[PDB]
């Protein structure tokens, strides 16, 4: 039973936890898989940038799983947002990928 | 119509010092340098899912003494003799402009010189200001807060609001004015009305004066349980979707045939609640920013001396030897006492009342479980920190959690009808 | 010209809302006029775990 | 829906145009006419044992998903909100026209009487029948409509009072439902105009 | 301010936003387009029924038949669309030769005014020649 | 008023804006008049922009159209209901297996008349089970469809 | 480009300045719905108009109710019966130098006479076409009263 | 059929659901007879679908008529038998002691 409340004249958004209260986007969440999978646009669209800059932090449960590698060079810069950003946005209702 | 503008700042809770410090201070300018918006003391959530919560702000009545505060610890600067804006500190903070713009930090220059010694329970006038005195405008959308703060720290427990019921207010075309409003929230036009108050100064007797004091009245009348379905004053009541649960809407109702005998007479009383549940209801901070918006305007009779300390006595536009005494209730008993009125009359049957009171019991327990773990961290940080004491939320203590005068102001406001 | 349609103008004690049906419609009253708004019906639907 | 009990089997649907404190000619309902309690259908056995013995689920069901996106299409395209508004200006009609057919006609209906002085002859159900017809043309005609309103009034005696429902039981026990008319604006402001 | 016609006669800093693409590939079951052609064709309202009510005139709207004829007729007409919209020949939901004995059904019909008389000849006729014959003329 | 010529309407709307040049009944009529209620006398606190939300005025009106129409706006009024009331209903109705969310800002002159009682849905139940008559083409649809 | 209220897509910032006022936030469809789980917004347009780009009909046939008059709330009028014309001492008055032309509330005029002419003076955006217009007693009102149940007068 | 059953439940105060009159067995069935027995078997399991009040009564006259010769119940009338058609008890006052 999660409802986002959009933010008025500066203040900020919000989501229900289970004890009722309502809280902004960031700290530790403990999400399961399925709740982002029946609301996969809108949880994009609210969340991608707090998780990107901001300091947001979830867990999800989803207890078995897939996985591909990449590996690379570490004198380099390196930076992994595209991966996860095309894994997160390929979240479908009855589907996901590696 | 209001010609003394007198207001008091808060004091101290056992501190040392004012109860706010630098990060707390500059977390709450959301909306913008100014104090004076709205929207930097109340939160428009527009669910009735309710309970906002944060780490430096966990409730509502937390944002609304931490504003009381910072208020009460800025203007202490201008209000000097020599009355200057911006030549000292407080908390590294400085007044903007000479009409009180906004509050920024200070230059380095200032930063260098040691910051200004608050004493706390102050009293002050607007009109020793002298930019207060000369602009009518000025004065009157700054006092639009002034006066909730007052109302706020006036005592130790939660905030005042003032019903009076009387048949000669209704004069005029008033009623077709009031059956615009049906089917909105209390909050929404609380909110509103609230809002639009500081755009022109008004009349004490006119339109919207009348119009803020019926919906003061039929909001608390209908809270008490006075007023249901099945009893109207003049079709107008106010409908709860499900009383005693954590937040509760109220929506504005007409029901025909049914409407209740008024006596002739002007009466009013001012209430309040003890507990500290007040931090995480909605409507009991809104109905007092709509009394302190009114009282900015019109002058309410005054408050004896014998409801509050001594600090707060004797003040000369809010307190008075002979006026009108304060009647503090408690949420879990008017509960209660709403779900015995209705039984009573027969709108309400037996389970449902048992229903209600299973879900009063639990919320207050969780509610204050919340509160006590708060003030358990509020006093552990004071003691990690010595140097920057702090309170989140107006304190409280164990023996406000009682029943204290509840039938007492319950009878008293069904006095009114 | 009949000074009973215009009462509330030829009268120096009635008060401004008064009226006299059905006796007599008056010629000059006062109007009450609003700017409403109207929105259409607007919902987001959100699915269930 | 009754199981065995033969004595609470329901055989009869009427509708009622007048009050329960007259006596007048027994005008009966044409849905009275059906031997059966509703217009009769006949269904075929042999497809609907077919579609008892087969029948199945896929093999990847999962009702919340298929349920959801069975519901958001369908609610997207909804139209009670228009259907509230029609119910209450058809309300609002009828209460009209018993008010203003009281006025021409021998009804037993309390209206408060202001144009008898105004010359009249008394009127039977073809003079009844023509004035509610231009009544509800003229309604029609300004809230801009084009499907049925109070067209089943105009087919028999107009001259009415209160409608009603009623279904009868086997044993000649009866169900008699009555709706608590609230106002009508038109009336009234009708009423006012008259007074004027 | 805006003229609103009548349908019916009178009486004549980046702008990316970093989650915003559109890369997703989901396909419903139930489709979107079958449910709502269902739909839209539930969303159809009932058909006015005027047979048997006056005109504007008077005169009775319909068809001069027999009511028991008239509910036969109709339920044969019924059944013959229902062959037509499940496409086949011979319906399998039926409306008439249901086995039950449904003599004494009536329906409305053009066939008798709100006095309860015939239409045998129009109701405004009837107020004609009843008029007529109380004329008189001038003196010869 | 909108549109051109707004001069003859105001000569029409305010008759003491005539001063007393002459001596006529006109004159008199003017002259027995009270020169402190022409125009505008009360606006409302709440405000968009920089104009009211109502304004209470004196005009060349009559009372009973203004009767008749306070009647009627107080009609509509009582129609009024919220959002929020639109999300308990949608997700009641589905059941439970989606959620319905309908945001909005604070307002007083929003309109959303749609509210009625149980007796006009019952009235208009019975107009419609009155209009079938017995005519099966009225109902083969209905149950098509639905089907 | 995106609505933070709803989670909408759009491609103008004008048609933004629509989109939140239908929020309610200060900057013809008739219900719109969106889903939180793919990209498929629904709009329903009344099936009035020829114009359905993409929305949905509504059949349902709805009485209008909420409608909009910007005139005078009067509903008799005065009409001049027999003409006449008199000296007078005052023709107009001055300022500095231009004139202003007097003006009069009522016509001038011999007699003159009420009559009943529902929205005259209006100016409404839909109009429901019900007048009853009333010419000045010196003609013929009769077709006024003969309109209902007179098929068949000699 | 099958659909339509289901969309009559709701219009039951309207709208009388039957089964059609051709699916009894022909003249009158027989137990001795086959075809007569898969008739019963499908009439059967059919009836209990519709909103007719006197379903019970024709599944039971159903049978009842097909066993005669074999097997007798009372009957109180002199003018309805153990013969009477199982399509013709269509009314509450048709229905049997027995």
């Amino acid at each position: 039973d999660c409802r986002i409340s959009f933010g008025m004249n500066g203040a900020a958004p919000m989501i229900r936890d289970e004890t009722g209260l309502m809280v902004p986007f960031e700290g530790n969440w403990i999400f399961p898989l399925a709740l982002w999978q029946m609301n996969t646009r809108y949880f994009n669209q609210q969340f991608d940038a707090w998780i990107k800059t901001g300091e947001l932090r979830i867990r999800i449960e989803m207890g078995a799983y897939p996985y591909m590698l990449h590996y690379y060079d570490p004198r380099q810069y390196a930076n992994a947002w595209n991966l996860t950003s095309a894994w997160l946005e390929e979240i479908t209702p009855t589907s996901i990928p590696s | 119509a209001r010609a003394a503008f007198l207001f008091k700042t808060v004091g101290f809770g056992g501190l040392q010092n004012v109860p706010i410090n630098d990060e707390l201070s500059s977390h709450l300018l959301r909306a913008g340098n100014s104090p004076w918006q709205l929207t930097q003391f109340l939160d428009w959530i527009s669910l009735g899912r309710g309970l906002a919560t944060s780490a430096l702000v966990p409730t509502a009545g937390s944002r609304y003494y931490q504003m009381s505060c910072l208020l009460s610890g800025t203007l202490q600067i201008p209000f000097r003799p020599n009355h200057r804006w911006g030549d000292i500190r407080f908390l590294r903070l400085v007044w903007s402009a000479p009409t009180l713009d906004g509050l920024v930090v200070a230059p380095p220059q200032v930063l260098a010189q040691p910051a200004l010694q608050a004493q706390a329970d102050r009293v002050y006038d607007c009109d020793d200001y002298p930019f207060l005195a000369r602009d009518p405008r000025f004065k009157h959308r700054v006092y639009q807060q002034l006066s909730a703060v007052t109302l706020l720290n006036l005592t130790g427990f939660g905030p005042i609001s003032y019903v009076r019921v009387d048949e000669d207010m209704w004069s005029g075309d008033v009623n077709q004015l009031l059956m615009n409003y049906f089917g909105h929230t209390f909050a929404e036009i609380a909110y509103t009305l609230c809002q639009a108050s500081a755009n022109r100064p008004w009349e004490y007797d006119g339109t919207y004066a009348r119009m803020t004091q019926i919906v003061l009245s039929l909001f608390w009348l209908s809270y008490v349980g006075v007023i249901h379905q099945q009893n109207t004053y003049r079709t107008f009541y106010f409908q709860c979707n499900r009383r005693g649960d954590a937040a509760e809407v109220w929506i504005l109702s007409c029901s025909l045939n049914h409407s209740a005998q008024i006596r002739p007479g002007n009466r009013s009383l001012f209430v309040m609640p003890t507990s500290p549940d007040w931090n995480m209801d909605v409507n009991l901070i809104l109905s007092s920013t709509l009394t302190g918006c009114l009282c900015s305007g019109s002058q309410l009779p005054l408050i004896d001396n014998n409801s509050v300390p001594a600090v707060s006595r004797n003040i000369h536009g809010w307190t008075g030897r002979a006026g009108n005494q304060l009647h503090g209730f408690q949420v879990r008993r008017m509960v209660t006492e709403f779900c015995d009125r209705l039984r009573r009359d027969g709108v309400m049957t037996q389970a449902q009342q048992n229903q209600v009171e299973a879900l009063a019991d639990q919320t207050q327990q969780f509610k204050r479980d919340k509160l006590e773990t708060w003030a358990r961290e509020d006093d552990q940080y004071n003691q990690a920190h010595p140097n920057s004491t702090m309170f989140r939320t107006k304190p409280f203590t164990n023996a406000q959690w009682g029943r204290g005068n509840t039938g007492a102001t319950s009878a008293a406001i069904a006095a009114l009808i | 010209i009949p000074v009973e349609r215009y009462n509330i103008l030829t009268n120096p004690d009635a008060p401004p809302t008064q009226i006299q049906l059905p006796e007599v419609v008056d010629l000059y009253n006062v109007v009450t006029r609003y700017a409403y708004e109207t929105p259409p019906i607007t919902a987001v639907v959100m699915g269930v775990p | 829906y009754v199981r065995l009990d033969r004595d609470r089997v329901p055989t009869m649907v009427g509708v009622t145009r007048q009050s329960r404190d007259t006596i007048t000619q027994p005008a009966l309902s044409l849905s009275t006419t059906n031997t059966t309690v509703g217009v009769p259908l006949a269904l075929d056995a042999r497809a609907i044992t077919v579609a008892l013995l087969s029948g199945k689920y896929p093999p990847d069901l999962v009702t919340n998903v298929w349920y959801a996106d069975a519901i958001y299409p369908m609610y997207a395209d909804t139209e009670v909100f228009s259907n509230l508004q029609r119910d209450m200006i058809t309300c609002e009609a009828v209460q009209t026209l018993v008010t203003l057919v009281a006025q021409i006609s021998e009804t037993q209906y309390p209206v408060d009487r202001y144009l008898d002085w105004i010359p009249s002859l008394r009127a039977s159900a073809a003079t009844a029948a023509t004035f509610a017809e231009w009544v509800n043309t003229s309604m029609k005609t300004a809230f801009d409509l084009s499907d049925m309103l109070l067209e089943p009034l105009l087919s028999g005696d107009p001259r009415m009072t209160q409608l009603a429902i009623q279904y009868q039981q086997y044993n000649g026990r009866t169900f008699n439902i009555i709706p608590e008319m609230p106002g009508s604006v038109i009336a009234d402001c009708v009423q006012l105009t008259a007074e004027v | 301010m805006k003229r609103i016609p009548r349908k019916t006669k009178g009486k004549s800093p980046a702008t990316t936003e970093p989650g915003t693409s559109n890369r997703e590939q989901y396909k419903a079951r139930p489709g979107i387009a079958s449910v709502q052609r269902a739909t839209e064709s539930a969303e159809m309202p009932m058909k006015n029924n005027d047979e048997g009510t006056p005109d504007k005139k008077g005169n009775t709207k319909g068809d001069l038949v027999n009511e028991h004829s008239e509910a036969k007729d109709e339920a044969d007409e019924a059944t013959k669309k229902q062959a037509k919209d499940t496409d086949k020949s011979k319906a399998q939901v039926t409306y008439s030769d249901t086995g039950i004995n449904n003599a004494n059904e009536l329906s409305r019909s053009g066939n008798v005014d709100n006095e309860g008389g015939s239409n045998q000849k129009p109701m405004s006729t009837r107020i004609a020649e009843a008029t007529s014959a109380i004329v008189s003329k001038h003196p010869a | 008023l909108p549109g051109p010529d707004a001069e003859k309407w105001y000569s029409i709307m305010y008759p003491t804006r005539m001063g007393t040049p002459n001596v006529s009944k006109i004159c008199n009529f003017v002259a027995s008049c009270v020169r402190n209620r022409v125009g505008r006398f009360d606006r409302a606190q709440m405000m968009n922009g920089a104009m009211s939300e109502w304004v209470d005025v004196f005009e060349t009106s009559d009372a009973l159209t203004v009767s008749i129409r306070g009647r009627w706006m107080a009609r509509l009024a009582r129609m009024n209901i919220n959002p929020t009331e639109i999300e308990w209903a949608l997700t009641e109705c589905a059941q439970g297996y989606v959620t319905v969310t309908s945001p909005y800002a604070p307002s007083v002159n929003r309109l959303m008349p749609y509210r009625i009682s149980n007796a006009e849905r019952q009235i208009s139940q019975i107009i419609r089970i009155m209009n079938i008559g017995n005519n099966a083409t009225v109902i083969q649809p209905v149950l098509q469809d639905i089907s | 480009y995106q609505c933070h209220v709803c989670s909408a897509v759009l491609f103008s910032p004008l048609d933004l300045d629509a989109h939140v006022a239908s929020h309610g936030l200060h900057g013809r469809h008739i219900t719109e719905f969106i889903s939180s789980w793919q990209n498929h917004p629904i709009v329903q347009v009344s099936a009035d108009v020829e114009n359905k780009k993409t929305a949905q009909l509504l059949h349902a046939d709805t009485p209008r109710l909420v409608t909009w008059d910007a005139g005078l709330c009067t509903s008799f009028k005065i009409v001049p019966i027999v003409p006449a014309q008199v000296p007078q001492d005052v023709l107009a008055y001055t300022f500095f130098t231009s004139s202003y032309a007097i003006q009069s509330p009522f016509p001038e005029a011999a007699v003159s006479r009420i009559v009943v002419h529902t929205r005259w003076a209006s100016n409404v955006d839909f109009d429901r076409d019900s007048s009853v217009i009333m010419a000045p007693p010196t003609e013929n009102n009769i077709h006024l009263f003969k309109q209902l149940l007179n098929t068949e007068t000699l | 059929s099958f659909r339509v059953a289901l969309a009559g439940w709701l219009y039951n105060g309207v709208v009388t659901t039957v089964i059609d009159d051709s699916s009894y067995p022909k003249d009158g069935g027989s137990v001795t007879s086959l075809e007569n027995l898969w008739d019963f078997f499908i009439l059967a399991l059919a009836l209990p679908l519709t909103t007719d009040p006197c379903a019970p009564v024709k599944a039971f006259m159903t049978l009842a008529n097909m066993m005669v010769g074999f097997e007798t119940i009372p009957m109180d009338n002199q003018i309805y038998t153990q013969s009477r058609r199982a399509s013709a008890f269509s009314t509450p006052h048709t229905w049997p002691r027995c």
